[PDB]
RNA sequence: CCCCCGAAGGGGGUUUUUUUUUUUUA
């Protein structure tokens, strides 16, 4: 986990930088850890999701909606992130919030037209994230939970706007996924464990939508101890790795 | 999905969408189902046992006559189950001392009448409150009884569900009172039932004409 | 205005005056996040309670040589109500009052003195809200604290009772909490002794005692429920651990 | 088995009993303070909780992490309710007994042990609050190297004469009673648990070195990963961890040629039930 | 506000390729300081950095230096707080790669970047602003006597900011936020040219000035 | 830290005194302190004295804009910020403190939310104007009973206060100094009074949780020495309409329900006296003011 | 006071919106 000794860090790094890389649990560089997801458990919300990882990292996402004038509210999708044990003022929380807001920007994050009701009114989507537990960078965790929540989100059906009392339409949209990668030496790792993230030379946040490597893309320090520079071919490796191993995450998440 | 509970109880989730002016808000409530709702008939033997007292420790009075007004076949031993419209149009006839002696007022009808006309709802509540030897009006919470509660199908307006609930109420009534032979007559003006696997369904004027004192009250009805 | 209490003795949700809402609880729901944990559903109230500790104090202040430090964190999420709140509730005086109330409640129940130089952090997340949320918080805390193996003298059962005119209604929902005054009770075990007694709106004195009478009873039932879960969860996880 | 009791429940109206943990009392009435099993040992009546943090006991063998460097002492995380202490005079200094107390080495404490270092130690004694006092004076105690750390609930660590074991594949396991587990490359010291050995013992002049064995083959590393995964597998099945169960877990896991496969749920459960079945049949 | 004079509450607010100048050591109450002004056609920017440190830290002993970075809006409240903190985090990563933190145990280095002026006459500007932030922070760190393994540089092209060290051989920073879709290589090349120029200018400034 | 160091002998002494039906200041267990209410100068300025406990309240108002949500209601806030003047154990403005938050919440629930003040009577014009009445409590000396003293001070102040008469011509209003037109009082609907019961456990915790013959001691309006040693605290706010305005038993020593009820009723017995006292003192103040005016018009 | 020694020394207390006025009056 976090706060490993120098000996532990050296061992882990040597295993993770060797060719091929030896991950502490024997995972392949592109292999994810077992997670499970539940949806539709919050009746009051339009959508809902809960994701649990094998290391204990647990996240909860709620999808709510409200009618707004486009003209007065140009942003039809707002992401609010609440991490337990972290104040709303915290740097990492606002960073994640900004990032997620950009991945999901109505501009080109998702298709804004799917939200439109009338030429003057639409549904604003409130995505509320509650990170119960996290031992690594929760950006992918949150992203996946949001994906699941949006793919199981139902909205009131239109018939000033008036709505059907009992019938609701499934929100149809292709939600984006955000991936996190660990750069260790000359090796790229998907779904980095806490101990892996403690010794990683750097990190790559790579967004993904409709089967394309989309923005935002970030380089992110997974720690402060071993942050080193990296060669561009590694960045290319990460991108290729995502676009190679993303459609299976998409088909795994979208099969219900 | 519904959950069974400790003492003949149940719960489901009534979900719908309120449309306050200029907005949409989905509302979720818990709807409990029960097995102790009394038919309030003097003829029923089973219900007085499963019944429980109120907050004042009071066991609701069974007031519906053991021997109601009896008509010509295929109607004997009949109780009257009203529809919202019939109440709205013939409320002043429902108050007439010489007709409608034994009337069942479904909860859902009470609610509909309340929504469309509060004074008429008050007069109906007055009828159910001041029930005596001369007139007998009861309220039956069909929505809270699992025996009678119907759940809304998709792509179906509220009206179909309401009338299907009244229909199920009448059906449970017929099945419940038949060991004594009390029939129930669903009086309505809205072309409710296309022949299905039943219940006596007569319009207002039809029910009036089946009455002994028809000539007295035939003209106490809006045209 | 509408039939909060019909002459037939039924409520809007279809309950009678002296019946609890659906009450279900789950224990050890977050084994990788906390020492003790509970997920609780009371009516439509959905709450996650996490107990972390006893553990080493974060600061080398806040350390007491004679007893453990007890902290309570109540997170009322913005999506707990029908209408999302654009404002956080974390620093509202209402929430602080609730937190200090729960702390001072379980300071007298939890044997803090046998855990000196430690800190017990209670982390609560209200996922869904539908009235009577205080008693729910209480119950969640009790469950989670017991799951943590942290010693205490007894259960504390939380319940709410509204007062409609002359008649009291047990375990009020959101609609009942509005247009009616409510009393929240924190009852210790099976006793008649009250850990918590909260009245935030005007109530006729002469009718207060009666409101308590059913309340206590209700709380007792709640205890019987929580208990009933624990034993099962115990009986299950003490038999399977064998061989 | 035993009587399951909940907080506030009457355990006995008899006043003869002494009263241990998990109980409180009023006159002759004895009540439970936790949810757990009633325990009667001689005249000592207590209630054992189903769950709880590691409670350090005198003579326990634990693995810990240096949390704090302080005045003549270290604060070590054992995973208990409180940080354990490690007195400066309760450790071995690089060398023979000969070196006397210095003020200089007190000033360079961080050279021996610093924040983050993993060490294997023994619970010498307990303070009044129940926190542990540690010592590392035996040659088998000290800073841990050449391996990986993992942890399980302390209750799952069944106990024995030893907790440091030689496992096939040339890997030594250190099973701390607190649930903290260290998996290392088998050393010559580890090799010498039979029944120039003196030079071997003295060769560990450095027992505070931060450097690993420069030669750790890929085989040993893979085997480390596999042992870690199968220990976690036993933990997931809530199976008590013993040496034999660990090597049996390893061998049974050899079915899956890729160690990664061992992180899936059904595989963990399969390994667990394989071990239990094999144990019942033997 | 009890700590500020915000006036009446009833009131409401009124609604209605590039040259470089680099200087260091003009702020007297901090350890390091840097003034960076940039002028392109129909676009002018200017910002200041201040490095306070190495200072003491509250809390447990830390084995290495701890860097903080604070972006302050200048004049116009031009940007969102979340985006400012995001950029701050990015820069923190970069200079965590660049600064020799091992030299500064139990110590904190606080860096402040005042975005005084940012008026571009052309008629998401964060991207074009990041490389100048990096320039100024590297200059101020070198001015503060804070040890750097290299001179952190950066460039911007098509919404793609790339920060290099070691003559542009390796990457310490990568920021891509929309700003259209183009292939990676030419953005890399342009940003690398910008980086090399900025590097030359920065060393030059560090040789005429320090 | 700023802790009040209490010795074992003192705790044991006071507790044993409670066991023998003794209070240090010579009061019985059900005896509230003599309330001294003193008005002065302008309306809305009141000083309240309970034994050694000394508090001061200042009522004020200024024209403002009604909140967007509530178009017909005026604005009313109460401040109870402690200072080291009452005692060094208090930090300067720790509004997030336990007893601070509790006190503030109790007072707010007693006065601001009970509708003790007519907020709709504060409205000048629905859209653009309203009165912003403010009640600022100043804690001068702490010997316990701060909640009760605060409630009495706030109420007496609100009832004593008078806002300047005004009248309205559409867009514009016309505000008057005293010479122009006489001031008019606020709309007081009822008079909420708080009584604070302190609970002491003479025996062990085991007897409190699982013991019969409840020996839990209850006293009224505890002093500082008593407040520091108590195991429980209840605050009950009532008015002369036999209404339980509010009740707060925020944890502490578990008490039998019947005992709490008895507490409520005795509290009513006290709030009768206190209310009558407030009204009396008010009327005497007004009468003395009038007689002073009569002494001023003719030398 | 626990820890060694042997027969005194050294270490330690843990810095929500259920959908014609007035008065008395057969
Ligand atoms: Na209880
Ligand atoms: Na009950
Ligand atoms: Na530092
Ligand atoms: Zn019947």
């Amino acid at each position: 986990h976090m706060s490993l000794s120098v000996a532990e860090k050296s061992y882990l790094y040597d295993s993770l930088a060797s060719t091929p890389s030896i991950r502490p649990d024997g995972r392949l560089p592109h292999q994810f850890r077992p997670i499970e997801i539940f949806t539709d458990f919050l009746p009051s919300s339009n959508g809902s999701s809960r994701i649990i990882a094998s290391d204990g990292s647990e996240c909860i996402v709620s999808i709510k909606s409200k009618v707004v004038d486009h003209h007065v509210e140009n942003e039809l999708l707002q992401v609010d992130v609440d991490i337990a044990g972290q104040r709303d003022d915290a740097l990492v929380v606002e960073t994640i919030t900004s990032l997620l807001n950009k991945v999901l920007k109505s501009g080109s994050g998702v298709d804004s037209s799917k939200l439109q009701l009338t030429k003057k009114y639409s549904f604003k989507i409130f995505v509320d994230v509650l990170v119960i537990s996290s031992h690594s960078h929760p950006i992918s965790l949150i992203s996946f939970a949001i994906y699941s929540a949006l793919n199981s989100t139902y909205l009131p059906k239109l018939i000033l706007p008036t709505f059907h009392d009992y019938d609701m339409v499934k929100l149809d949209i292709n939600p984006p996924l955000v991936f996190i990668l660990a750069v260790v030496g000359n090796n790229m790792l998907l779904d980095p464990a806490a101990n892996e993230s403690e010794v990683a030379n750097n990190g790559l946040i790579i967004s993904w939508s409709n089967g394309k490597i989309t923005s935002p893309i970030r380089s992110v320090a997974l720690n402060d101890s071993n942050v080193k520079s990296f060669k561009p071919h590694l960045l290319k490796q990460g991108l290729a790795m995502v676009e190679k191993y993303a459609p299976d995450v998409v088909r795994s998440l979208e099969n219900l | 999905r519904r959950k069974r509970l400790a003492d003949g109880l149940s719960v489901t989730q009534k979900v719908f969408v309120r449309s306050r002016n200029g907005g949409a808000t989905k509302i979720v409530r818990e709807h409990y189902l029960r097995s102790d709702i009394p038919c309030l008939s003097r003829s029923c033997t089973k219900c007085p046992q499963i019944v429980v007292p109120d907050a004042q420790n009071e066991l609701p009075k069974f007031i519906l006559s053991d021997s109601p007004l009896e008509l010509s076949a295929p109607i004997g031993k009949h109780y009257v189950v009203l529809d919202t419209n019939v109440v709205l149009q013939a409320i002043d006839l429902l108050e007439n001392p010489n007709c409608f002696f034994d009337v069942i007022v479904p909860q859902i009808v009470l609610d509909e009448v309340r929504n469309k006309s509060y004074p008429v709802y008050t007069r109906l509540r007055t009828l159910c409150r001041d029930s005596d030897d001369h007139k007998r009006f009861i309220v039956f919470h069909n929505e809270f009884s699992e025996h009678t509660f119907v759940e809304r199908l998709p792509n179906e307006t509220i009206n179909d569900r309401n009338n299907r609930a009244i229909r199920k109420t009448c059906q449970w009534y017929s099945e419940h009172l038949k060991p004594y032979d009390i029939n129930v007559v669903l009086v309505t003006n809205d072309r409710l039932n296309r022949e299905a696997a039943n219940i006596i369904t007569k319009s207002l004027v039809q029910y009036i004409e089946l009455l002994p004192n028809a000539d007295d009250i035939r003209d106490s009805i809006p045209q | 205005r509408l039939e909060i209490y019909s002459p037939e003795g039924l409520r809007l949700d279809g309950r009678r005056w002296n019946e609890l809402r659906r009450f279900e609880s789950s224990i050890n729901t977050h084994p990788h996040a906390a020492d003790g944990s509970s997920y609780m559903e009371q009516g439509n109230n959905k709450i996650i309670t996490l107990v972390k500790g006893p553990k080493e104090p974060r600061l080398k202040s806040q350390m007491d040589t004679s007893k453990a430090l007890l902290n309570v964190s109540v997170n009322i999420t913005k999506f707990s109500k029908f209408e999302r709140s654009k404002s956080s509730h974390k620093n509202e005086r209402r929430v602080l009052e609730i937190q200090t109330s729960l702390v001072r409640m379980f300071e007298k129940n939890v044997m803090l003195n046998i855990y000196p130089r430690t800190v017990i952090d209670i982390e609560i997340h209200v996922l869904e809200q539908d009235g009577g949320i205080m008693g729910s918080l209480i119950n969640g805390i009790t469950l989670a604290l017991i799951d943590a193996g942290i010693s205490m003298f007894d259960y504390i059962s939380g319940i709410s009772v509204g007062l409609y005119d002359t008649t009291p209604l047990l375990d009020t929902n959101s609609l009942e909490e509005n247009a009616m005054s409510t009393v929240t009770l924190g009852v210790v075990g099976k006793s008649e002794k009250l850990s918590l007694l909260l009245v935030e709106d005007k109530i006729p004195l002469d009718r207060l005692e009666n409101v308590l009478a059913i309340g206590i009873a209700g709380a007792h039932r709640v205890r019987d429920l929580m208990d009933e879960e624990l034993r099962k969860h115990a009986q299950k996880r003490v038999s399977n651990a064998s061989a | 088995d035993s009587q399951i009791v909940t907080p506030g429940e009457l355990v006995t109206d008899d006043p003869i009993w002494m009263r241990g943990h998990g109980t409180y009392f009023l006159d002759n009435m004895t009540y439970s303070s936790v949810a757990g099993t009633v325990s009667r040992v001689n005249r000592l009546l207590s209630v054992i909780p189903l769950k709880g943090r590691y409670a350090p006991e005198t003579g326990d063998h634990v693995v810990g992490r240096i949390a704090e460097v302080g005045n003549k002492r270290w604060k070590v995380d054992i995973g208990g309710k409180q940080h354990a202490v490690l007195m400066l005079g309760s450790v071995n200094l690089p060398g023979g007994i000969l070196r006397r107390k210095s003020e200089s080495d007190e000033l360079q404490m961080r050279s021996f042990l610093k924040e983050g270092d993993l060490l294997n130690a023994e619970v010498q004694s307990l303070f009044q609050d129940g926190s542990a006092s540690l010592h590392t004076r035996s040659l088998k105690y000290g800073k841990l190297r050449n391996g990986m750390f993992c942890q399980v609930p302390s209750s799952l660590i069944v106990r024995a004469k030893n907790h440091t074991h030689n496992l096939p594949g040339n890997i030594t396991v250190v099973l701390g009673v607190n649930g903290y587990i260290w998996l290392r490359k088998t050393s010559q010291m580890d090799l010498a648990r039979d029944t120039i050995t003196r030079l071997e013992e003295e060769s560990s002049w450095q027992i505070y070195s931060d450097e690993n064995d420069p030669s750790i083959s890929n085989n040993i590393r893979q085997a480390i990963c596999r042992y870690a995964n199968v220990i976690k597998a036993l933990a997931f099945c809530e199976i008590g961890i013993t040496q034999q169960r660990i090597v049996s877990a390893y061998e049974a896991s050899m079915v899956y040629s890729n160690v990664g496969e061992l992180i899936e749920k059904n595989v963990m459960e399969s390994i667990g039930s394989d071990i239990l079945t094999a144990e019942k049949m033997r | 506000d009890r700590r500020r004079l915000l006036g009446p509450a009833a009131a409401k607010p009124m609604a209605f390729e590039q040259e470089l100048s680099l200087h260091t050591g003009f702020i007297e109450n901090c350890n390091g300081s840097a003034l960076v002004e940039a002028r392109s056609l129909g676009h002018q920017t200017s910002l200041i950095t201040a490095v306070y440190g190495p200072r003491s830290i509250r809390g447990s002993f830390t084995s290495q230096g701890t860097i903080s970075i604070q972006l302050k809006n200048g004049l116009l409240e031009k940007y969102n707080t979340n985006e400012l903190k995001e950029v701050s985090s990015f820069l923190m990563g970069i200079f965590n790669s660049v600064v020799n933190l091992s030299r500064y145990p139990k110590s904190g280095i606080d860096i402040f970047v005042y975005l005084t002026y940012d008026k571009d006459l052309t008629n998401s500007q964060i991207s074009s602003l990041i490389p100048h932030c990096i320039t100024s922070i590297t200059l101020a760190l070198a001015d503060a006597g804070i040890e750097l393994v290299d001179m952190a540089g950066a460039g911007e092209a098509n919404g793609t900011v790339v920060s290099f060290i070691k003559n542009g051989e390796e990457i310490v920073g990568f920021w891509k936020d929309d700003g259209d879709d183009e292939d990676l290589l030419e953005c890399l090349d342009r940003c690398k040219e910008q980086y090399n120029r900025y590097r030359d200018l920065m060393i030059s400034c560090l040789m005429n000035q320090e | 830290a700023k802790d009040i160091e209490i010795s074992a002998s003192e705790s044991k002494f006071i507790l044993e005194a409670l066991r023998q039906n003794y209070r240090l200041d010579g009061r019985s267990f059900d005896q509230f302190r003599d309330v001294e209410i003193t008005f002065g100068k302008e309306f809305g300025d009141v000083s309240v004295k309970m034994g050694n406990t000394k508090v001061h309240c200042r009522i004020s108002c200024q024209i403002a804009q009604p909140y967007e949500d509530r178009p017909f209601e005026g604005l009313f806030v109460i401040s109870t910020e402690i200072s080291p003047m009452a005692g060094s154990q208090f930090e300067n403005g720790n509004i997030t403190g336990e007893d601070e938050v509790l006190c503030s919440r109790i007072i707010e629930k007693s006065v601001r939310r009970s509708g003790a003040l007519d907020v709709e009577g504060l409205c000048i014009v629905a859209g653009s104007k309203c009165w912003a009445v403010r009640a600022d409590v100043h804690f001068l000396d702490c010997d316990g009973g701060f909640i009760d003293a605060s409630c009495i001070a706030v109420m007496a102040g609100l009832m004593h206060f008078k806002k300047p008469d005004i009248t309205v011509h559409g867009e514009q209003i016309i505000v008057h100094p005293v010479n122009e037109r006489e001031p008019v009082p606020l709309g007081i609907l009822h008079i909420p009074i708080c009584v604070t019961f302190s609970f002491f456990n003479p025996q062990d915790t085991e007897e409190n949780i699982k013991g019969e013959t409840n020996s839990e001691i209850s006293i009224i309006d505890a002093t500082l020495k008593e407040e520091l040693l108590r195991d429980g605290v209840l605050t009950v706010t009532l008015n002369k309409n036999r209404e339980v305005v509010q009740v707060s038993k925020a944890g502490g020593l578990p008490m039998d329900a019947l005992t709490l009820m008895k507490c409520c009723h005795e509290a009513y017995s006290i709030i009768e006296k206190i209310t009558d006292q407030i009204l009396q003192l008010l009327k005497e103040d007004s009468e003395k003011r009038n007689k002073y005016a009569a002494m001023l018009t003719s030398e």
